RNA sequence: AAGCGAGUUGUCUGGUAGGGGAGCGUUCAGUCCGCGGAGAAGCCAUACCGGAAGGAGUGGUGGAGCCGACUGAAGUGCGGA
RNA sequence: AGCGCAUAGUACCGUGAGGGAAAGGUGAAAAGAACCCCGGGAGGGGAGUGAAAGAGAACCUGAAACCGUGGACUUACAAGCAGUCAUGGCACCUUAUGCGUGUUAUGGCGUGCCUAUUGAAGCAUGAGCCGGCGACUUAGACCUGACGUGCGAGCUUAAGU
């Protein structure tokens, strides 16, 4: 009825709302694969007991592509001479994601 | 074998190893070209007082930090920087070896360039330049590549200069300053032809 | 020789004058107050993203401290209680989603509280 | 046909004089089939990418050219003296 | 910019030999313009001229500190040169997709850059800004050394054709 969870990290909220994930090593570029391991959050009608028992039944997610990446150049340095930087390589997949 | 036009048809001298390719070390005669010819000058600056002007000054230590004391630094405008582009001759050798080979390192896979052996135009009488060109159709050249030229004449061998079509300049010998400028490389003069001499 | 850049070093000011943001008076298009402000806008910058968590700290901290008094609580010394059911593990974000279901300590109280005898 | 690494472990430290190393681009020059009248080059602004520097999407305006890849050259670049 | 001169080393600085500017550019062509207005006139209207008069009779395009006005928004009861994020707050929605664009009461607090400094964040100094100049290089068998190549018995100056 809404979701929360883990793996890559902790940012959610969404149960379609649509919201940029992070990535993975082999097994990308390629509209949709679908991925799922155990669980942690839940919430559901007034049942969401804990993160342990969070398994038992799997809801099979989405994954998209890979999204393009919030790309700039970084500057920091305080009173001598000016040097560095290195650019974020970051992808930013999206995974529609959808309840189980 | 061989391919060729006016005259005969044969071949079978050659001279010049040329395995697989493998060639470039012919970069020094593409700056030795405009060094063992060509005119430096620049903007030219190097005098450190070419202005040539008075000296002593106003108040160097008073006022408002006069820093005066004549006019030596490329501050004030209207001057020069002194040190810099003094004329310059252009003093390189480029070794007296490789050439009449690297020449031939320019043949590696440029050896699909045409050549062949030739004399002027036999299908034609005197001079006069105009179908003697045109003679130039009977395999697709006038207006289809560069056409390199040697030949070994000077009474005919001059009607053909422009900005981007051909170049001429003759002395009946060989030149890296023309052997890739005309795409398909032909020599041929039965006077001074692929002779390593 | 020869360059004369009399005129490409404005593009140069101005790909960074990027950051012509609500500064002051008119730091947008300043030529003083803009690449110097930017040196301003130079700083902790580049940490202003991660750092922040010290700042939104400043939350569960106050509502994980002791909002429903009405069990026990304690947060602190109750941590104890959290790493005492099966796999606890997690933690905040879960604060973050304490705000919408009051039941999140119902049964998940005395189901930890005295979880030790 | 100029050398390149995921799979992995420690190092990947921050760096002042320094060592090995990559570039953005403008002017000169090579090849100019060229790119521009729907008009590019002069310039004003829009969340693509890039290790940073920067390369990108379009009009605006402007009036006649202009830069490109492989390349070497040049008084190649602080607002700050 | 380049010799100071792309029609001046005008006037001159001046006690004297002796020191000197700054400054170019409208399109091919001026056709640099009759005809009623405020006004002394300068300057401005009509309308042709003008292929194109946001060239414009002190004239290409025309970026900018300072400087000209309004507006969507906030603000005098709130305190620190500045900061970045942070919930709100008015606006917009060049893709209803409770998602953003133009932003601010306020919060953590947080002191600038250059750069000769053991050393600071300083009141240590340099700095109102704009536009450029912005330097260990240029010729020299001056030498040592990385790489690619020439050769293992090796490599060339003077110019004569």
């Amino acid at each position: 009825m809404f979701a929360i969870i883990q793996t890559g990290g902790k940012q959610y909220r969404v149960s379609e709302g649509d919201v940029i994930r992070v990535e993975s090593l082999q097994g990308e570029a390629g509209d949709k694969v679908e991925l799922k391991a155990l669980f942690v959050g839940g919430e559901q009608t007034v049942f969401g007991e804990d993160a342990g028992k969070y398994t038992v039944q799997a809801e099979v997610v989405e994954h998209g592509r890979g999204k393009k990446i919030y790309i700039r150049k970084y500057k920091s340095g305080v009173q001598y001479r000016r040097r560095t930087g290195h650019r974020q390589n970051f992808t930013a997949i999206k995974i529609l994601g959808i309840q189980g | 074998a061989q391919i060729n036009v006016i005259g005969q048809n044969g071949g079978r001298t050659i001279e010049l190893p040329l395995p697989e390719v493998n060639s470039g070390v012919l970069h020094e005669v593409v700056t030795w070209q405009l060094a063992s010819r060509r005119r430096g000058t620049a903007s030219t600056r190097t005098r450190a007082q070419v202005s040539k002007t008075g000296r002593k000054m106003y108040g160097q230590k008073g006022t408002g930090n006069a820093r005066h004391g004549d006019r030596s630094v490329p501050t004030f405008v209207g001057g020069g920087v002194a040190f810099g582009p003094k004329p310059r001759s252009y003093d390189y050798t480029l070794p007296r070896q490789v050439r009449q080979l690297g020449l031939a390192m320019a043949i590696a896979s440029r050896q699909e360039g045409g050549k062949l052996v030739a004399v002027d135009g036999f299908d034609i009488a005197d001079a006069k330049t105009k179908n003697f060109i045109s003679w130039a159709k009977q395999n697709g050249l006038d207006g289809t590549e560069k056409v390199l030229l040697v030949t070994d004449d000077e009474n005919t061998r001059r009607a053909a200069r422009n900005v981007s079509w051909v170049s001429v300049l003759p002395v009946a010998g060989v030149n890296v300053y023309d052997i890739l400028r005309h795409d398909r490389l032909v020599i041929d003069a039965a006077a001074l032809e692929i002779v390593e001499e | 020789p020869r360059a004369k850049t009399g005129i490409v070093r404005r593009r140069r000011h101005k790909k960074v004058l990027k950051r012509a943001k609500g500064f002051w008076g008119s730091r947008s298009k300043q030529y003083r107050n803009a690449f110097q402000t930017l040196l301003n806008a130079a700083t902790y910058e580049y940490r202003d993203r991660r750092n922040k968590k010290r700042d939104f700290r400043r939350l569960w901290i106050q509502r994980i401290n002791a909002g429903a008094r009405l069990h026990g609580m304690n947060y602190s010394t109750f941590i104890n209680g959290l790493k005492r059911a099966n796999i606890d593990l997690n933690r905040k974000v879960l604060a973050d989603i304490a705000a919408r279901e009051p039941e999140a300590f119902k049964a998940l109280v005395d189901a930890s509280r005295n979880a030790r005898q």
